[PDB]
RNA sequence: CGAAGGUGUGCUGUGAGGCAUGCUGGAGGUAUCAGAAGUGCGAAUGCUGACAUAAGUAACGAUAAAGCGGGUGAAAAGCCCGCUCGCCGGAAGACCAAGGGUUCCUGUCCAACGUUAAUCGGGGCAGGGUGAGUCGACCCCUAAGGCGAGGCCGAAAGGCGU
RNA sequence: AGGACCGAACCGACUAAUGUUGAAAAAUUAGCGGAUGACUUGUGGCUGGGGGUGAAAGGCCAAUCAAACCGGGAGAUAGCU
RNA sequence: CCCGGCGAGGGGAGUGAAAAAGAACCUGAAACCGUGUACGUACAAGCAGUGGGAGCACGCUUAGGCGUGUGACUGCGUACC
RNA sequence: GGUUAAGCGACUAAGCGUACACGGUGGAUGCCCUGGCAGUCAGAGGCGAUGAAGGACGUGCUAAUCUGCGAUAAGCGUCGG
């Protein structure tokens, strides 16, 4: 009965919760800005700050581990290349929520997700 | 499971006495623009505690 | 020669509406429902009428007596005393001058008294 | 002067829009608009428009005092229902009602 | 699950089309009601 | 200079009722006395139309699954493009018969339909699209069977059959 | 060789659950029986209502059957409601 | 002409005797659904009315305890066919 | 005039109820009829292999339907108004 239980469920299974993360991290971090729903941004933050800092030291057995997740070749590319320096002085707090209001179609609590800088 | 009496309008209209929508009063007044917006929500151009966040 | 209903009706209807102008929710609005209000309304209004005369009655006797042992003496004492002085006041305008004023209802007890001896 | 300005026949039932009318009666028009377009109902949407409506009404044929300008009558009537059949089981037909909803708006200075 | 009314216009033809009605005169009856009664497709055919 | 009808008020009769009038209505109504009824509705699990209730509740139709960026657009979870994720893959692929009868393609629109949004569609409107000596049909022949000149039989209709 | 065996397509419907204003006016899921024969299936044809057909249940005969459906006798009749 | 999506819908101007005749178009009732006003109702139990009845609001009247609207409380009262 | 105590006490309506006014849905009522029903007086009481009744398809400056017409295709020739 969620008795300090984490890990929310968006009413998928595991398989879905774990594939949907999977693509979403990657997105993100390929563009630094994506909107999605506050629940799906919030839990969105517990992979992709993990992810980043495991990027933060590079070696061939953090590369490999990095793209176990993601499975995506070029988004392990851009890591430890572009986000190692950048986040390399900063300790946590990689991504910031943005709320921007509800969708018109099913009316969604939306939400921007970003990086601290995003070099622009 | 079903009615033996119709219902009048004064208890449907006691039933809707708590369906009412309760309207927002202060949602906020920007510091740069002065235009209004919901509480920790960007505005209509991206404009959260002054500075810009979403650029267009 | 066919003959239509739609007019004639619709006074009917109305009339019955209008007895039953204010009672409550579908008794005032449904024919069906009013109809039923305003007779059962005329049965209360026949039996009342004869329950008045019997309510009234009731709380003459009331304030009568009331008045009556204000002064030392029982209701039925006070009528049989009134009875003896051969007054034939009845109680409706006992109960008014009992109420209004005082001094001409202790002049009924003391002849009621004297008469009752 | 009063100014009447209505969206007829609109595609909404009149107790889901009634619902959002009673948030701006009597209210001003300056906090009034911002109720409407903050509220997350497609009713909300619906009246705002009519609302806006009668706000350039009451300009382009009315004098002045936009600022002044009060929200007065506000009520929305039922409209013309449309019958439809849904096939439930068993070979059992529903006949279920589209519901369409007058709006009016009346908006004066006074 | 298969319903009464499987289609097939042959033997929608060979059995109420107007050269069926026709070779009968039972046939003729039933067209000549139908003439009668004023109905626009007369038979099933086409 | 305001008929019928509708909607209120007042007066009046033992009652069904009657009269006057305010407003709406915008063209017929009808005294008195007689005559003829499709002549008076609250019920018949009455019939037809309209509108309530449950109630803004159940439900939104296989638990194969969506996420992001850009674009059009007033508005994008559903439309288009691209990257992924997943599903079928002796099918959820491809070609036909039967059936359907323009649902096919393009341009344009969201009145009604799509169990929601709609810019989308098998939706609305307009235009276009089906090219055979060799494919199929048509055509020659025939099975089951149908019809049937003469013929036999049967009140008639008609039945059988060369 | 088999009215043989196990088991797909196919045919059927024994058990359980769901569904019971359902996705469905008998279905879905998990199981189940036959599966070279007394098998199954496509196309066309014939048997018509006191009749047809029936490995026979008075079962089926257009979502119906101890006498199908439509029209007519017909405003049948009802000591009943 | 304006709002509105180059919509729907609406408001002006104008025609018209009338647009309270706008094509969903003569007259436009009731059920049903609302907006405003007047009164009552959050310690009171039931065929919801009836008799009494304070209070409150409006028209009276030029006073005269009148009428209309509601109905705190109270006796009686278990729908129709 | 102040403190304390005791007693009494309206003004609140989230909503609802009653009356009135103003509206919506609804299409009853009133009025009307190039529509029906029943008759009276007359005619006709049949059409067709010289191809009937009834239909399909075409025919206009035509996209559809109704009506008429039939590749001479909303029609052609003659005689009259
Ligand atoms: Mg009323």
């Amino acid at each position: 009965m969620r008795h300090r239980k984490s890990g929310r469920q968006l009413n998928r299974n595991s398989s879905h919760r774990q594939a949907m993360f999977r693509n979403m991290a990657g997105s993100l971090v390929r563009h630094e800005i994506i909107k999605t729903t506050l629940p799906k941004a919030k839990e969105l933050r517990r992979v992709v700050e993990p992810l980043i800092t495991l990027a933060k030291t590079d070696s061939v057995a953090n590369r490999r581990l990095a793209f176990a997740r993601t499975r995506d070749n070029e988004i392990v590319a851009k890591l430890f290349n572009e986000l190692g320096p950048r986040f390399a002085s900063r300790a946590g707090g990689y991504t910031r929520i943005l709320k921007c209001g509800f969708r018109a179609g099913d009316n969604a609590p939306m939400a921007y997700i970003e990086l601290v800088d995003r070099s622009e | 499971a079903v009615q033996q009496n119709k219902p009048t309008r004064s208890k449907r209209g006691m039933r809707r006495s708590h369906d009412a929508l309760t309207a927002v009063t202060s949602l906020s007044v920007d510091k740069t623009s002065g235009e209004k917006h919901l509480r920790h929500h960007i505005t209509a151009d991206g404009y959260y505690r002054g500075r810009k966040v979403i650029a267009k | 020669a066919r003959v239509k209903r739609g007019v004639i009706a619709r006074a009917r209807h109305k009339k019955i509406l209008k007895q039953a102008k204010g009672y409550y929710g579908a008794r005032s609005r449904v024919y069906r429902v009013a109809f039923q209000a305003v007779i059962k309304a005329g049965q209360y209004a026949y039996r009342d009428r004869r329950q008045r005369k019997r309510q009234f009655r009731q709380l003459w006797i009331a304030r009568i007596n009331a008045a009556a042992r204000q002064n030392g003496i029982s209701y039925s004492k006070f009528i049989n005393g009134l009875k003896k002085a051969s007054v034939e006041i009845d109680r409706k305008i006992l109960a008014d001058i009992a109420v209004f004023d005082k001094v001409a209802f202790t002049a009924l007890v003391e002849k009621a008294k004297a008469a009752l001896a | 002067m009063e100014t009447i300005a209505k969206h007829r026949h609109a595609r909404s039932s009149a107790q889901k829009v009634r619902l959002v009318a009673d948030l701006i009666r009597g209210k001003k028009v300056s906090q009034a608009l911002d109720i409407l377009t903050y509220t997350n109902k497609k009713a909300a949407v619906l009246v705002k428009k009519v609302l806006e409506s009668a706000i350039a009404n009451a300009e382009h044929n009315d004098g002045a005092d936009i600022d002044d300008l009060k929200v007065t009558k506000i009520f929305v009537d039922e409209g013309p229902s449309m019958k439809r059949i849904m096939p439930r089981a068993k070979g059992r037909a529903d006949r279920i009602l589209k519901r369409t909803s007058h709006i009016t708006v009346v908006v004066s200075d006074r | 699950m298969k319903r009464t009314f499987q289609p097939s216009v042959l033997k929608r033809n060979r059995s109420h089309g107007f050269r069926a009605r026709m070779a009968t005169k039972n046939g003729r009856q039933v067209l000549a009601r139908r003439r009668a009664k004023g109905r626009a497709r007369l038979t099933v055919s086409k």
